[PDB]
């Protein structure tokens, strides 16, 4: 299916502490009300650019990186098991529907601590060789504002074109995807530092007075 | 042993020579490659856990985090101005008043 | 007339802890090595190379 | 301060120093 | 603000750039930033006056 992004999709652009003040950043950002797909499975998806992934809950788990998916050329296999991350940069024989238990049907280390009614928001920028990870959770696409904040950092250097989707099955599935596009927007910080409201600069021409004059009260007049 | 360049970004290499600290004193510093001069202060705000330093409206480095301990470390400017000569004419006299 | 400024008197760099040794210690300090035919090329990247 | 004047004050809000009025 | 723009150059760091480039070329980096920065403080004066 396909829905609307309303307002989510906004992180801190950089490692930067800002008080009250509003700034204006030129990152890789996803558009407000944009077409985000509502992928559904019980697949092959390309990256373009980073993409913002969003899913509800357990038989949701890590995601397969990479530009081919083949024994060539190496592939992210970032994967979780409730307790620990496992990062894995190699090639694999991928299948065209990989799943866990836990034995391996699927087919640079860091461990770390896991990140899993709650919303879950993750983007996966890529620029100048690097590989950021972007992450919140929230309890109530249900409507709200929230921040994204950076939690680990890869150094890789690969390109990465393809984009996949692990899953759990049980023996003895609904995610969002969306793309990112390069403008800007208007932050908006506060006393402890930490972004409360986003307006995009080229959406609306009232969002784009907003953006030309750093501000979110707009008094009455004409302006160019 | 035989080095390699040009497959990543540089990930290994060893230390830094960290240095100790001083307070309420006009020096210069190295912090996480932010370079600048001014007086180290202890301070009162409140960073997020992931960011390395901070800026004001002005957009200049006012609080930074040494990458030793939690704490913050705010940036004041020392002391700097200048300078005027309070004198009346050299046919009346010679002494003068200096203003900083 | 002029400019007053105080001078800067020493300075100091600062940098994170000095920690995730390789195995360095390791690989000159083993129990046995391989023979010349069949050596063992470690993988080195991540670490403190001091 | 007269009410008037107070009334008016209170309606109005590196390398770069600022001298101070005579 | 104006102290923040990199006008051409490589950083807007006046430690940066001679600390990592070689000087025939941090010369003109460094050339580069004293035009723009000396520009925009004329600009401010005209403006000012
Ligand atoms: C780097 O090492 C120092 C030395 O141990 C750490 O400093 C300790 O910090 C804890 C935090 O409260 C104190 O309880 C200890 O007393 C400190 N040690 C000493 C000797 O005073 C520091 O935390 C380390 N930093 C990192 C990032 O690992
Ligand atoms: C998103 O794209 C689909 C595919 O064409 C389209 O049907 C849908 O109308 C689009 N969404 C909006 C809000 O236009
Ligand atoms: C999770 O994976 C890590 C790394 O493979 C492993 O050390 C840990 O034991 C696993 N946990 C469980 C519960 O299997
Ligand atoms: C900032 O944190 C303090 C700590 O208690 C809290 O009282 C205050 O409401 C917070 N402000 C914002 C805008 O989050």
């Amino acid at each position: 299916s396909y829905t609307n992004s309303f307002t989510r999709g906004v992180y801190y652009p950089d490692k930067v502490f800002r008080s009250s003040v509003l700034h204006s950043t030129q990152d890789l950002f996803l558009p407000f009300f944009s077409n985000v797909t509502w992928f559904h499975a019980i697949p092959v998806l390309p990256f373009n650019d980073g993409v913002y992934f969003a899913s509800t809950e357990n038989i949701i788990r890590g995601w397969i990186f990479g530009t081919t998916l083949d024994s060539k050329t190496q592939s992210l296999l970032i994967v979780n098991n409730a307790t620990n991350v496992v990062i894995k940069v190699c090639e694999f024989q991928f299948c065209n529907d990989p799943f866990l238990d836990s034995e391996f049907r699927v087919y640079f280390e860091y461990v770390s601590q896991p990140f899993l009614k709650n919303l879950r928001e993750f983007v996966f920028k890529n620029i100048d060789g690097y590989f950021k990870i972007y992450s919140k959770h929230t309890p109530i696409l249900p409507q709200g504002f929230s921040a994204l904040e950076p939690l680990v950092d890869l150094p890789i250097g690969i390109n990465i074109t393809r984009f996949q989707t692990l899953l759990a099955l049980h023996r003895s599935a609904a995610y969002y995807v969306g793309y990112l596009q390069p403008r800007t927007f208007l932050l908006k910080y506060n006393e402890n530092g930490t972004i409360t409201d986003a307006v995009d600069c080229a959406l609306d021409p009232l969002s784009e007075t907003k953006c030309t004059l750093k501000s979110f009260t707009v008094e009455k007049g004409i302006y160019q | 042993l035989s080095f390699e360049l040009l497959h990543a970004p540089a990930t290994v290499c060893g230390p830094k020579k960290s240095t100790n600290l001083v307070k309420n004193k006009c020096v210069n510093f190295n912090f996480n490659g932010l370079t600048g001069t001014g007086v180290l202060t202890e301070s009162n705000k409140k960073f997020l856990p992931f960011q390395q330093f901070g800026r004001d409206i002005a957009d200049t480095t006012d609080a930074v985090r040494d990458p030793q301990t939690l704490e913050i470390l705010d940036i004041t400017p020392c002391s700097f101005g200048g300078v005027s000569v309070i004198t009346p004419g050299t046919n009346t006299s010679n002494q003068v008043a200096v203003l900083y | 007339t002029s400019n007053f400024r105080v001078q800067p008197t020493e300075s100091i760099v600062r940098f994170p802890n000095i920690t995730n040794l390789c195995p360095f210690d390791e690989v000159f300090n083993a129990t046995r090595f391989a023979s010349v035919y069949a050596w063992n090329r470690k993988r080195i990247s991540n670490c403190v190379a001091d | 301060r007269s009410p008037i004047e107070d009334l008016l004050f209170n309606k109005v809000t590196n390398g770069l120093t600022v001298l101070p009025p005579l | 603000k104006q102290l923040s723009s990199k006008f051409g150059a490589i950083s807007s760091v006046l430690n940066d750039i001679l600390s990592r480039l070689d000087p025939p070329e941090a010369e003109v980096q460094i050339d580069r930033l004293i035009t723009g920065r000396l520009q925009s403080l004329q600009t401010y004066v005209t403006q000012q006056l």
